[PDB]
RNA sequence: ACUGCGAAUGGCUCAUUAAAUCAGUUAUCGUUUAUUUGAUAGUUCCUUUACUACAUGGUAUAACUG
RNA sequence: UAAUUCUAGAGCUAAUACAUGCUUAAAAUCUCGACCCUUUGGAAGAGAUGUAUUUAUUAGAUAAAAAAUCAAUGUCUUCGGACUCUUUGAUGAUUCAUAAUAACUUUUCGAAUCGCAUGGCCUUGUGCUGGCGAUGGUUCAUUCAAAUUUCUGCCCUAUCAACUUUCGAUGGUAGGAUAGUGGCCUACCAUGGUUUCAACGGGUAACGGGGAAUAAGGGUUCGAUUCCGGAGAGGGAGCCUGAGAAACG
C-alpha cells in the first residue's frame, strides 16, 4: 500500500538507492477521506496498538465558540468560501483543517439577548438586576454584528476530521477578519 | 441449574459492597492528614522566613 | 524479528552469575518484572547456584510449590521471578532470612541477616511527580510508587520503606559526606564516602568518592545508593565492607591466614 | 511583508482580546532556550512569525553542539555549514585532510553573511535533510 | 466441543545489498506497547429513591440423536 | 460425490461466549430564579457537577526600598473608612505535569463471574453481618520490548568528470495520511543541492563485526560457519486475525 518509507527517494547527492527489504507493515498509510456535508456517516478504523480512529465520511453540525465571550455552543454548518491550500476543496466543499465556513448565527443571537437585553442591528425584578451589572460590557465589534442582518458568520476549523471524527471551531475576529475578508473579496 | 439465587452468591455482592465503601473512606482519611502536615508546615513557614526580616531589620 | 524474544544462549548470560560453558546450551532468562535483565538474578540461580539446595530444575519446582519462599513477605513461584538489589528472601522451614546485597569483586554475596533487620528495606528515589487529582507520589529503583511524601524529599534520596503495610518511616539527603554504596559499573561494590559533585549541563554528573583508607575515584550519578551518615549504616554489610584490596596485598593476605 | 503568505500568521493559542485595551502591541511569547545561550534582542521584540525558532517556535535544543564556517546563504531560512577535521592512518603514521557540509536553519533573528562561524545546536527533524539551528553566531 | 492463551519464539541458509548493512557512540521536550511488579474507581433507575426485576433480564448455536 | 482436515437439510440445551441493565455517605459550590418590599435588599424552589472523547479560553508567581492617589471594603468603628492579610511543583530549557470555566460525543469504563471454608450477632426470621483467593477492569508509573535519529569509520577502478530537477531533485507556507517527526504524499511559490579533500557511474567468484593463520619490529592475507545484528523462505505483488507479521509447517 502507501508506504512512508524514505528508501525510496535519492539522497542528498542525487544517487539513486537500492531495493534493501520488502515492505513494512509498521510504515503504511491509508487513504485520504474527503468530508462532504449531509447526513451524519462517520466509519471507524482500527490502528496501531488496539486503539480506534473515527473517520468522518459526511457530516452536518458541529460546535463552535466565542472567544471574546468565552461561550460555546453547537450549530450548524452551511458551505465553505476559502482554503487556502487549493481551491478545489471550496468547489466541491470538503471539510478539511483551517476550512473557512459559514454558520448559522441563531443560537448566540438568542444567547445575546438572554445574557444582556440588547437587540442585535436596527420581565421579573432578577433580571434587570443582573442586567444592569453586565452593563459596561454590552458593545461589540462593528464589522463583526454586521452580519447578523444575514445569520451568516465566518468562523475557521481548528479539528481534524478525518482523525477524530468531529468538526469545531471558532468565529473570526476583527483583527484576523480584516485579512480574510481583504483576501475575500478581492482573489474572485 | 445455572443462574439461580443462591446464599454462596449472596455474600459476594456483600463483600464487593462492603470493600470499596471501607476503601474509599480511608482515602479521605488519610488525604486530610497529609494536609494537616502542610498545613502546620507553612505555619512555620510564615514565621522563620519573617524572621530573616527581624534580622533584616538588625 | 516479529515479536519479543524468549531464548537466552548460554555464552549471551551475564557473566556474574557464573554458569559454567558446558552443561547446557541456554541460560534460565529472567522474566519482566521489578528489576532489569541485566540487573538481577532469578531464584533458580539462587536455590541452586549458591545455596546447594536443589540439584535440578524439577527439584525448585518443587520447592517453590509448596509455598515456602517468600520476597517482602510476598510468596513467589514465577521459577525465574527476578530478584535484585536490596530483596529479602524469607525462607521459612528453616527460619533463614537473606538479603541480596553486593559483593567486592562484582558478585552477588549470600548475606544472612537477623530476624529483625527483615522488616524493611531501602530505597533510592528514581522521580517525583504530581498525579491525577492533585497528589503526588514518589517511584523507587524497584519500582514501588508511594504516594503522599513529605515535601522535603527530591530525587536521588533515599528512602526506608516498612515491607508490612509498604510505608514510609523516615528518609535520608543527599549531598557531601555520607555512606554511599555502589552498585554498577567497574567500582562496583565499594563503599565510601562524598566528597563533592560537580554537574554538568546536559549530560551526565560525576561524584568524586573517598573510602575508609583514604583512595579516591569517580562515577557517574546514577551509580550511587545512599546508605547512611558516616560511619553509621543502616544495613548489615557484608565482610571486607566494600575496601577494594589490591592482587598483591591478598596472596600473602591469603598465604599468612593459610594455617587452617 | 509579515503576511505574505496565503494564510493567516500567528504564534498558536495566544488570545488576544479585543473587548479590552492596553497599550502593548500584541502578546509575545517567547522563551529561554537553556545551556547558557542568550535570547537577542531582536527576538522579544521583534515582529516576524516563525514556526522553526528556536527562541520562539515550538522546537527544543538537546543532544549534540557542533561548529563550524558558513559557505551558502542561498536558500530561505537555511544555510550551509562547512567542518572540517584530519585523520590518522596507522601504516604510515600520519594524517590527511577530509571535511563535511551540514545544512542547518536560520531564525530570522540573526544575520549571517557567508564567511563567519557560527555554533549550532540539535532539534527533531525538520526538513529532509535538517536537524540543527543556528544559536549563536560570531563575525569574520 | 464452545470459550481463553500460544502458534510473531525456536531451528536452517547467505541470494540480494558498497554510506546501505554494521560497529563503538547519542536522542525522543518526536511515538506505540499483551504480559509482569506497585498504586488506582460511593457520583451511572426519569431519579436522590415517582410507573418500570437486582433474592439477579433476553435470546441464539456447538458436540450429540436422526 | 471416484475423490481432500468437503459438507447440506430437520430437531435439542449451557457460559468469564454474544446482547442488555439497577443499586449508595454526607458536604460544598454554581447558575436560574416564586415571592418579599424595600433599602445598599434577601429569598423559596429548581437544576448542574465521576472518568474518558474533541475544540476554545484562563492559573501554572518570583532579582531591592517609600509615598501621593481613585474609591471600595475584613476589622476597634476612630461610620473617617485609614487599615489591624496571603499560596504557587519539577527541568540546562517548554504551550510540562496538574487544576478550573463553556460545552461537545453513531457516549468509553465504574465485577448480572468461580473455589474453599463455615463463624459472630440478635427481637430466631433460612434475620443481619463476616474469612482466605481465583479471574476480569480504566488510567498513570514500571519491566520485556519496538520505530525512527546525532557524530566519525568501508575492497579494486579516470580505458568513469561532471551528476540530480517533466515523473520531488534542495528549501518555504498550508492541508492530507501515520503509533508519531519528516517531500511521506498533494497544492501553490522560490532555484536550489553534490563535486579533484574523487561526487555520479562500472566490477565484486562482497552479508557486516567479535575474531583467524603467519609473526624481531612495522605488516600481508582471511572471516559461508557454535555468540550478537540484518535479510530471505520457487520468483514479484496484495491483505486477513492480533499487543505484535506485509508471516509463507
Amino acid at each position: 500500500g502507501i508506504s512512508r518509507d524514505s528508501r525510496h527517494k535519492r539522497s542528498a547527492t542525487g544517487a539513486k538507492r537500492a531495493q534493501f527489504r520488502k515492505k513494512r507493515k509498521f510504515e503504511l498509510g491509508r487513504q485520504p477521506a474527503n468530508t462532504k456535508i449531509g447526513a451524519k456517516r462517520i466509519h471507524s478504523v482500527r490502528t496501531r496498538g488496539g486503539n480506534k480512529k473515527y473517520r468522518a465520511l459526511r457530516i452536518e453540525t458541529g460546535n463552535f465558540s466565542w472567544a471574546s465571550e468565552g461561550i460555546s455552543k453547537k450549530t450548524r454548518i452551511a458551505g465553505v468560501v476559502y482554503h487556502p491550500s487549493n481551491n478545489e476543496l471550496v468547489r466541491t466543499n470538503t471539510l478539511t483543517k483551517a476550512a473557512i465556513v459559514q454558520i448559522d448565527a441563531t443560537p448566540f443571537r438568542q444567547w445575546f439577548e438572554a445574557h444582556y437585553g440588547q437587540t442585535l442591528g436596527k420581565k421579573s425584578k432578577n433580571a434587570e438586576r443582573k442586567w444592569a451589572a453586565r452593563a459596561a460590557s454590552a458593545k461589540i465589534e462593528s464589522s463583526v454584528e454586521s452580519q447578523f442582518s444575514a445569520g451568516r458568520l465566518y468562523a475557521c476549523i481548528s479539528s481534524r476530521p478525518g482523525q477524530s471524527g468531529r468538526c469545531d471551531g471558532y468565529i473570526l475576529e476583527g483583527e484576523e477578519l480584516a485579512f480574510y475578508l481583504r483576501r475575500l473579496t478581492a482573489k474572485k | 441449574i445455572q443462574r439461580l439465587v443462591t446464599p454462596q452468591r449472596l455474600q459476594r455482592k456483600r463483600h464487593q459492597r462492603a470493600l470499596k465503601v471501607r476503601n474509599a473512606q480511608a482515602q479521605r482519611e488519610a488525604a486530610a492528614e497529609y494536609a494537616q502536615l502542610l498545613a502546620k508546615r507553612l505555619s512555620e513557614r510564615k514565621a522563620e522566613k519573617a524572621e530573616i526580616r527581624k534580622r533584616r531589620a538588625s | 524479528a516479529r515479536g519479543p524474544k524468549k531464548h537466552l544462549k548460554r555464552l549471551a548470560a551475564p557473566h556474574h552469575w557464573l554458569l559454567d560453558k558446558l552443561s547446557g546450551c541456554y541460560a534460565p532468562r529472567p522474566s519482566a518484572g521489578p528489576h532489569k535483565l541485566r540487573e538481577s538474578l532469578p531464584l533458580i540461580v539462587f536455590l541452586r547456584n549458591r545455596l546447594k539446595y536443589a540439584l535440578n530444575g524439577r527439584e525448585v519446582k518443587a520447592i517453590l510449590m509448596q509455598r515456602h519462599v517468600k520476597v517482602d513477605g510476598k510468596v513467589r513461584t514465577d521459577t525465574t521471578y527476578p530478584a535484585g538489589f536490596m530483596d529479602v528472601i524469607t525462607l521459612d522451614a528453616t527460619n533463614e532470612n537473606f538479603r541480596l546485597v553486593y559483593d567486592v569483586k562484582g558478585r552477588f554475596a549470600v548475606h544472612r541477616i537477623t530476624d529483625e533487620e527483615a522488616s524493611y528495606k531501602l530505597g533510592k528515589v528514581k522521580k517525583v511527580q504530581l498525579g491525577k487529582k492533585g497528589v503526588p507520589y514518589v517511584v523507587t529503583h524497584d519500582g514501588r510508587t508511594i504516594r503522599y511524601p513529605d515535601p522535603n524529599i527530591k530525587v536521588n534520596d533515599t528512602v526506608k520503606i516498612d515491607l508490612a503495610s509498604g510505608k514510609i518511616t523516615d528518609f535520608i539527603k543527599f549531598d557531601a559526606g555520607k555512606l554511599v554504596y555502589v552498585t554498577g559499573g567497574r567500582n562496583l561494590g565499594r563503599i565510601g564516602t562524598i566528597v563533592h559533585k560537580e554537574r554538568h549541563d546536559g549530560g551526565f554528573d560525576l561524584v568524586h568518592i573517598k573510602d575508609s583508607l583514604d583512595n579516591t575515584f569517580v562515577t557517574r550519578l546514577n551509580n550511587v545508593f545512599v546508605i547512611g551518615e558516616q560511619g553509621k549504616p543502616y544495613i548489615s554489610l557484608p565482610k571486607g565492607k566494600g575496601i577494594k584490596l589490591s592482587i598483591a596485598e591478598e596472596r600473602d593476605r591469603r598465604r599468612a591466614q593459610q594455617g587452617l | 511583508t509579515v503576511q505574505s503568505e496565503r494564510a493567516f500568521q500567528k504564534q498558536p493559542h495566544i488570545f488576544n482580546n479585543p473587548k479590552v485595551k492596553t497599550s502593548k502591541r500584541t502578546k509575545r511569547w517567547y522563551k529561554n532556550a537553556g545551556l547558557g545561550f542568550k535570547t537577542p534582542k531582536t527576538a522579544i521584540e521583534g515582529s516576524y512569525i516563525d514556526k522553526k525558532c528556536p527562541f520562539t517556535g515550538l522546537v527544543s535544543i538537546r543532544g549534540k553542539i557542533l561548529t563550524g564556517t558558513v559557505v551558502s546563504t542561498k536558500m530561505h531560512r537555511t544555510i550551509v555549514i562547512r567542518r572540517a577535521y584530519l585523520h590518522y592512518i596507522p601504516k604510515y603514521n600520519r594524517y590527511e585532510k577530509r571535511h563535511k557540509n551540514v545544512p542547518v536553519h536560520v531564525s530570522p533573528a540573526f544575520r549571517v553573511q557567508v564567511g563567519d562561524i557560527v555554533t549550532v545546536g540539535q532539534c527533531r527533524p525538520i526538513s529532509k535533510t535538517v536537524r540543527f539551528n543556528v544559536v549563536k553566531v560570531s563575525a569574520a
